[PDB]
């Protein structure tokens, strides 16, 4: 999160890590068994890390629970990140507490201009790369898809928005992919892609959950 | 995504076949 600040531990429950040695990518605990991040974050041997805030230290609200699947959404296409979803379910349910809670799923799809809610422990900088040790919070709103086509001609689908700033200085990052964007207190967007970070007319691009919200509750049905 | 890398060929994983390049020590392929 580039131009952001700190959330305060366990200020957003729901936010998670994924760790394959490392931290990689962000995810958003949609109930006890159940993480959505993006298609582009799929590893064999995830290992979802819930109750973070400092992710180099054990702080003592640590849950580590291994991916018992990774179900990427099957018509996701990594050359035009079209359908870039996932859902993991652990290997056994986390405990839900006031530090580790779940994020509801949008009932209809959010519209430009409402402020959300971006965090992840990806780089802090435009220029270079940073790992914060502590979760990093962004507020920042859905932008109007005619900025968002306009910012990346023929590459913007019916499935990403825009959001942040086109001035530049506040977005997303590598790092970031995966976490949530939370308007109105349902999980509306994932970390996605964009061209750089925090660049002036650039802004991050997003997965539109809203769209998805059917095929998360067969997935989780068929698993 | 963060992957670490010394060569774009270290990236292959996470970028598939996506241009990009490996600068600040990280992957640049767009995702993140
Ligand atoms: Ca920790």
């Amino acid at each position: 999160i580039v131009g952001g600040y700190t959330c305060g531990a366990n200020t957003v429950p729901y936010q998670v890590s994924l760790n394959s040695g490392y931290h990689f990518c962000g995810g958003s605990l949609i109930n006890s068994q159940w993480v959505v991040s993006a298609a582009h974050c799929y590893k064999s041997g995830i290992q979802v890390r819930l109750g973070e805030d400092n992710i180099n230290v054990v702080e003592g609200n640590e849950q580590f629970i291994s991916a018992s699947k990774s179900i990427v959404h099957p018509s996701y296409n990594s050359n035009t990140l079209n359908n870039d979803i996932m859902l993991i379910k652990l290997k056994s349910a986390a405990s839900l507490n006031s530090r580790v809670a779940s994020i509801s799923l949008p009932t209809s799809c959010a519209s430009a201009g409402t402020q959300c809610l971006i965090s992840g422990w990806g780089n802090t900088k435009s220029s270079g790369t940073s790992y914060p040790d502590v979760l990093k919070c962004l507020k920042a709103p859905i932008l109007s898809d005619s900025s968002c086509k306009s910012a990346y001609p023929g590459q913007i689908t019916s499935n990403m928005f825009c959001a942040g700033y086109l001035e530049g200085g506040k977005d997303s990052c590598q790092g970031d992919s995966g976490g949530p964007v939370v308007c109105s207190g349902k999980l509306q967007g994932i970390v996605s892609w964009g061209s750089g970070c925090a660049q002036k007319n650039k802004p991050g691009v997003y997965t539109k959950v809203c769209n998805y919200v059917s095929w998360i509750k067969q997935t989780i049905a068929s698993n | 995504i963060l992957k670490r890398c010394k060569t774009y060929d270290d990236c292959k994983d996470v970028c598939k076949a996506r241009k990009g390049k490996c600068e600040f020590g990280i992957c640049k392929c767009m995702i993140k």
